């Protein structure tokens, strides 16, 4: 398990605002959002930006 | 042949842009390839070119020219843009050929 | 080894039907881990005015335990065996599936069955989910992309079942009864309308055995084994414009009526969508992307993103596209987009299709990357196509598509049609249905 | 057939080559590299980030144009995932086009040209790419966490700092690629192709001489506390201590202490029971929230602790509660069973996480680079359960005793300071 992840065609994009910058209201739409482990970063020439 | 190479230097002098202090490349009509080529020039080469041109235009408005000493000499004319222009055209042809394909 | 062959070596999908009518299917692999779940042909389209949202309210309680074992027990029993329990509910399809080690396969089935059959529906829990759901509505209300697709449906199929949201209405959630939820489960979660799907390292025979065991109840009458055909939904060329200039960017979604699962044209349509493709500001390809619309989008900064979609249903569907863009570039984007659609009906090249097919092939293969996605495919295939369609078959269909074909199919569904339009946000620059309508003809 | 093998040669220069073959209709090839933001210095910060976005730029063999139109032509893809210390350039496509797609992967990772103008036009993209990533508060606090937890290498941000946007040079890129993309630091993994071919490719092409050029200045623990007051109604917070290093002996202990405390929900909208931390928090707070065990394993260091999310006012109770649950565990509060649940909970997680061609290649690669060979899936499982009830409790103590570093975000008016725990 030396995997940096296993310890720690598709894809949807997004968009924000620059210059200065650019909802969760129940334990349900928040659970699983507490940094599993490290942070990865991806970029594809053909798909959305990824982050863990 | 090293003959027509005598022709070149002849023409170069006949043309007369060197009398304004312009380099051969400074005289290129700015079509699209040239437009792009210039955008790729290093800051310094770009500003040097800019002054040379603004200088020629001032001469042209004055109906004067540079003192013989200051004329660009055939063998000292820097073809600074040709390398870039050559590339901009290669890329374009590639894309062109690839899009018909 | 060639692509041709690898497609053949793929282990076939075994399907066997029980007595009550339930169907059992699986694709066995060498994998130690796996996924199994039940895919039900039931959703919001099956609901009515007063019970809209039941299928969703149910989806929330489907995990708060059964009668055989209350909440804490149920959860503890699932967690402590390292299995993942998840699910969903759409308009024409619901599903509850589990991810675990091939070993537990049988205990899993028992649990699946206990949920779809004995959901406790404890009343104290219902008064809690009421707030939970209400809260998820306010959160989902801030997701423009979804607010936009719901509006698209709400207008495209106005006055029908498909016009409803899956989560239902505020009033319904506030007043649904222990009864209604029970009634929904009883009326809808039934054997002939369900499919037990499994993918991973499991034995079909072993699987079907477990089924017979916990999927008991057999039917007496003829009505209990009849799978009801739903009243058809009427499509309407229209538009809904929700304007709020206080929102950062605009969302626009435009679409025409699709054929529905069964139709072979769906293959071509997907190839078509492959030509127009999709895009978003983090695509590294940039100005070189093969998609003409993506290219222009980059050249002229037309949008933050765009995507084409071929949402199929049993008897109908929606074929369109959706984009997000700044208030002042909506017009040009729409213009260029409708442009590309007309190009589809009139000038598609063999070059464009060759690539589209390759993109579509890779796409279908990518939908079978893991046990959960392969299980999802089986569940849906049986439920929608009444059987499984292999990659070997799909690929054949895809290889049959050519420019000529794409043109004729797109012309058939797009050319001179009255689209449905949903626009949300600072949409002033996009305007007049009439103008949008004229964009539906002349390359 | 199907029941194949996993060959794994290792050429002269030190370049590793791992391969498999599950006769999948599609192939997936990668190029794992020991290189990241960890090898940057105050002088070339962000250069690693830009290098990630620069993958589509012109190479000596293929143009910015042909790379994209070329890969798209065969329904292929090309991406670059990277952590704080590893970069992975991988492509995907149908078996028939592996050869085609390969040319570009080779070119991108070994022959970049980083033309000044291309580089210049590209830089403003760092601004955008960063802006989307930072939409998740999750990412903002992990940047500051590493910052407060270290003094160097790992303390470096994963996304190019603002002040350096537009100031990176073609130079910095070149040098960064010359001193880090060296054969002894690279591995060419590849699922879905015969090992003999993936090998033939490596040899006959790959240049950029062996060695290990620049070396990362060993990470030094700092134990800082960075707080970001930004008005958000939801406070994110992370509290950690130095933990296990990659492949460390002590590693597997925290992994288990992780699952014993709660490492991410298993039942949609369910209240994790096997999660002591969650359950412990729930008893303390009454409003919405989330809490988990945080664990990171780096080459020469590691991080461990918990991460929370809560309404600003119930921030105090949530983090203190998350703490007691760590102390209460450092005091024999770990049943012999909790250790058994977690043990399988982990083998399951690990196992499932390898159904994805991406997950698999990411596994076969991470080892083939940091190690030199592929561990047996039974060894991993054997090494995991060989963890004692004590190993776990002691890991918990290491946390309670060690110096902590924290990182908050949101309206912190009720959030506590590291010295109030």
């Amino acid at each position: 398990m030396l995997s940096v992840a296993a310890r720690s065609x598709x894809x949807x994009x997004x968009x924000x605002x620059x210059x200065x910058x650019x909802p969760l209201l129940c334990r349900e739409s928040m659970s699983g959002r507490s940094a599993r482990r490290d942070l990865v970063a991806g970029i594809s020439l053909n798909a959305p930006a990824s982050v863990r | 042949g090293r003959l027509m190479d005598r022709i070149r230097k002849w023409y170069y002098n006949a043309a007369g842009f060197n009398k304004y202090g312009l380099m051969r490349d400074d005289t290129l009509y700015e079509d699209d390839d040239v437009k792009e080529a210039l955008k790729r020039l290093p800051e310094d080469l770009y500003n040097e070119r800019m002054f040379r041109i603004k200088r020629a235009l001032d001469l042209s408005l004055k109906h004067r020219i540079l003192p013989k000493e200051q004329w660009v000499k055939y063998e000292e004319d820097k073809p600074y843009l040709e390398p870039y222009l050559k590339e901009v055209i290669r890329e374009r042809l590639e894309r062109e050929a690839w899009n018909k394909k | 080894a060639t692509y041709a062959q690898t497609l053949q070596n793929i282990p076939e999908t075994n399907v066997t039907t029980l007595d009550n009518g339930l169907r059992v299917a699986s694709e066995e692999s060498s994998q130690p881990t796996c996924t199994v779940g039940v895919w039900i042909g039931a959703g919001s389209r099956y609901e009515n005015e007063k019970n809209n949202g039941a299928g969703y309210f149910v989806e929330h309680l489907a995990f708060k335990g059964t009668k055989k074992r209350p909440c804490a027990a149920f959860e503890k029993e699932v967690e402590s065996m390292g299995a993942h329990f998840n699910g969903y509910t759409s308009r024409e399809q619901t599903a509850f599936y589990i991810k675990a080690l091939s070993k537990d396969m049988p205990k899993v089935v028992e649990l699946l069955a206990d949920v779809v059959q004995n959901c406790a529906l404890e009343e104290s829990q219902i008064e809690k989910e009421r707030g939970v759901i209400l809260q998820e509505l306010k959160e989902m209300d801030n997701d423009m992309t979804n607010v936009t697709f719901d509006y698209l449906h709400a207008t495209a199929f106005q006055g029908t079942a498909l016009a409803r949201t899956v989560e239902g209405t505020t009033e319904n959630i506030k007043h649904l009864t222990r009864a209604d939820l029970a009634s929904y489960i009883d009326t809808h979660f039934k054997a002939p309308r369900m499919v037990l799907a499994a993918a991973g390292g499991i034995s079909h025979k072993e699987l079907v055995d477990a089924a017979r065991q916990h999927f008991s109840g057999v039917s007496f009458t003829y009505k209990e084994d009849a799978v009801p055909i739903l009243p058809r939904c009427r499509f309407t060329g229209s538009e809904i414009r929700a304007r709020d200039d206080a929102l950062p960017v605009a969302h626009v979604a435009l679409a025409v009526e699709g054929p529905g699962w069964a139709d072979p044209d769906n293959v071509v349509l997907h190839v078509a969508n492959a030509i127009i493709g999709r895009y978003d500001r983090t695509f590294g390809g940039g100005k070189h992307l093969s998609s003409r619309l993506a290219a222009l989008a980059v050249e002229h900064k037309l949008c933050h993103s765009f995507q084409t979609f071929n949402t199929s249903y049993s008897d109908t569907g929606l074929f369109g596209f959706h984009f997000v863009a700044d208030p002042l570039s909506i017009d040009d984007m729409m213009f260029c987009a409708q442009g590309e659609w007309m190009r589809l009906c009139t000038s598609t090249t063999e070059s464009e299709v060759k690539r589209a097919k390759n993109h579509l092939r890779s796409a279908m293969v990518a939908q079978l990357d893991g046990t959960t996605p392969v299980c999802e495919t089986i569940g849906s295939h049986l439920l929608n196509y009444g059987r499984r369609i292999s990659l070997e078959e799909w690929d054949s269909r895809i290889s049959a598509v050519d420019a000529r074909m794409v043109r004729d199919v797109c012309s058939k569904y797009i050319y001179d049609k009255c689209p449905a339009l949903a626009a949300v946000g600072p949409i002033e620059q996009l305007l007049d249905y009439n103008r949008i309508r004229s964009g539906m003809y002349w390359i | 057939p199907g029941a194949e093998d996993l060959e794994i040669t290792k050429l002269p220069n030190g370049l590793i080559i791992a391969s498999l073959e599950n006769f999948s209709p599609a192939s997936r090839i990668g190029v794992f590299i020991k290189a990241g933001s960890r090898y940057e210095t105050t002088a070339n910060l962000g250069t690693a980030h830009l290098l990630r976005l620069a993958s589509p730029l012109t190479t000596k063999g293929a143009s910015s144009f042909r790379i994209t139109r070329g890969i798209e032509a065969v329904g292929g893809s090309l991406s670059v995932y990277s952590t704080r210390e590893k970069m992975t350039y991988c492509v995907e496509c149908l078996r028939d086009h592996v050869d085609t797609v390969m040319e570009y992967l080779l070119n991108v990772t070994t022959a970049p040209e980083f033309r000044p103008w291309e580089v210049t036009d590209l830089q403003p993209q760092l601004k955008v790419d960063k802006a989307v990533a930072f939409q998740s508060p999750q990412v903002g606090v992990l940047e500051n966490l590493h910052a407060a937890a270290y003094k160097t290498a790992l303390a470096n941000p994963l996304y190019c700092p603002d002040y350096r946007i537009g100031k990176i040079t073609s130079e910095q890129l070149h040098h960064f690629v010359q001193n880090n993309f060296t054969s002894a630091r690279m591995a060419l993994v590849g699922i879905g192709v015969k090992h003999s071919d993936l090998k033939q490719v490596a040899e006959q092409f790959l240049n950029i001489r062996s060695g290990a050029g620049t070396s990362s200045a060993k990470a030094t623990y700092w134990g800082g506390e960075i707080r970001e007051q930004n008005g958000h109604s939801l406070v994110h917070a992370a509290v950690v201590t130095e933990g296990a290093a990659v492949g460390s002996a002590e590693a597997n202990a925290f992994s288990v202490l992780q699952h014993v405390l709660g490492a991410g929900p298993l039942i949609k909208r369910g209240s994790s029971v096997t999660s002591k931390l969650y359950q412990g928090v729930a008893k303390a707070t009454t409003q919405p929230f989330d809490a988990s065990a945080f664990n990171v394993n780096y080459s020469d260091s590691g991080l461990f602790g918990f991460y929370t999310i809560s309404q600003a006012a119930h921030a105090g109770e949530v983090i203190r509660a998350a703490m007691n649950q760590l102390k209460a565990a450092a005091q024999g509060g770990v049943t012999e069973e909790d250790v058994t649940k977690a043990k399988n909970q982990l083998k399951a997680t690990y196992l499932m996480s390898v159904e994805t061609a991406q997950g698999l290649l990411n596994e076969i690669g991470s080892e083939a680079l940091l190690s030199g060979t592929h561990t047996a899936p039974s060894v991993v499982a054997q090494k995991i359960d060989s963890v004692t009830s004590a190993d776990v409790v002691n890991a918990a103590k290491k946390f309670v005793s060690g110096k902590k570093s924290m990182a908050a975000s949101g309206d912190l008016g009720s959030t506590p300071f590291l010295d109030e725990l």
